[PDB]
């Protein structure tokens, strides 16, 4: 009884080119809790990424926000790469300013 | 009004690549306040909410008593998963979890509306404390095992004096201590984005941000027709900040925009919103 | 408080 994550991938504030924001990839909804959850800036690990602490919602399904400071402009690309059991290939999924 | 304490255990072993690990939270309603991870060193419970970090002055040993009862609730859970795994003769090889969420539901009164304490065993349901704080429900055989050494220890009766006791009068401390927090009511920042797609059809995005509590209805409606089969809603989640987003869009086509009104409710609002591009 | 548990109770 295994639970794929769901993901979303957004900013704390909407995205000022220049300004020092938030990147957010909330993990939500899987089973077990062991999962691998990476911040890239421009196809590369960003390294000081920090993550809430482990919870759990009313069907026991897990949720994480991983997250770290970033400065958002015209041309930077910034992406969450998510590995889990219940995943064959990682799932990536690109930050998006309107999402 | 009506408030929540809530503590959730997750205990899971890793088989190879470690011993057992626990970490628990605590959150008062929809805020996190505590936390305990048995990866530590030497493992603390420790402050995750504003209030907790600076007003522990009204009791000098919160932290000595909580650190004490997170680490004996490790060795139970660490215990549990050997004992549980056993009940279903599963291989040691594998990963397994115990889950718990216990606490209490508090009226305006300041009296206790209802108590609960459920456990689960791989991401299902596996013992309940039932709603008379007095039996268990065991979902399956092996749980079974665990009901009738609840039975025989009387814990549903220690369960029961902690619900309608000492997790009332903590919900009590820490709403009048968190008050700032807590008892907010932070309505959401709502707008309307505006997103071409083609020459014929745009994407309306009608957003919440910054609000808390987490509870919220976002609509969009058409002329008086509601449309929820139509959107997109994507699950709340959270700031960053101890607040909540969440947006609905629709695919609507050009030159219809103005058609549309999105609805926002939420209990910081004098009165729900209707947006329109 | 975290509730105290008593030794093993699983």
């Amino acid at each position: 009884i295994q639970r794929t994550p769901k993901i979303q991938v957004y900013s704390r504030h909407p995205a000022e080119n220049g300004k020092s924001n938030f990147l957010n990839c909330y993990v939500s909804g899987f089973h077990p809790s062991d999962i691998e959850v990476d911040l890239l800036k421009n196809g590369e690990r960003i390294e000081k990424v920090e993550h809430s602490d482990l919870s759990f919602s009313k069907d026991w399904s897990f949720y994480l926000l991983y997250y770290t400071e970033f400065t958002p402009t015209e041309k930077d690309e910034y992406a969450c790469r998510v590995n889990h059991v219940t995943l064959s290939q990682p799932k990536i999924v690109k930050w998006d300013r309107d999402m | 009004g009506f408030h929540s304490l809530r503590y959730f255990y997750t205990a899971w072993s890793r088989p190879g690549s470690g011993e057992p690990r626990f970490v628990a939270v605590g959150y008062v309603d929809d805020t996190q306040f505590v936390r305990f991870d048995s990866d530590n060193a030497s493992p603390r419970a420790e402050p995750r909410a504003p209030w907790m970090d600076l007003v522990e002055q009204q009791d000098p040993q919160y932290w000595d008593r909580n650190t004490r009862n997170a680490r004996d609730a490790a060795q139970t859970y660490r215990v549990g998963l050997d004992n549980v795994r056993g009940y279903y003769n599963q291989s040691e090889a594998g990963s397994h979890t115990i889950q718990r969420m216990y606490g209490c539901d508090v009226g305006p009164h300041g009296r206790l509306l209802r108590g609960y304490d459920q456990l689960a065993y791989d991401g299902a349901d596996y013992i309940a404390l039932n709603e008379d704080l007095r039996s268990w429900t065991a979902a399956d055989l092996a749980a079974q095992n665990t009901r009738r050494k609840w039975e025989e220890a009387g814990y549903a009766e220690r369960d029961r004096a902690y619900l309608e006791g000492e997790c009332v009068e903590w919900l009590l401390k820490h709403l009048e201590n968190g008050r700032e927090t807590l008892l907010r009511a932070d309505p959401p920042k709502t707008h309307i984005t505006h997103h071409p797609i083609s020459d014929r059809e745009v994407t309306l995005r009608c957003w919440a941000l910054g609000f808390y509590p987490e509870e919220i209805t976002l609509t969009w409606q058409h002329d008086g027709e509601d449309q929820t089969q139509e959107m997109e809603l994507v699950e709340t989640r959270p700031d960053g900040n101890g607040a909540f987003q969440k947006w609905a869009a629709l695919v609507v086509p050009s030159g219809e925009e103005q058609r549309y009104t999105c609805h926002v409710q939420h209990e910081g609002l004098p009165q729900p919103l209707t947006l329109r591009w | 408080d975290f509730q105290e548990s008593a030794d093993s109770f699983l």
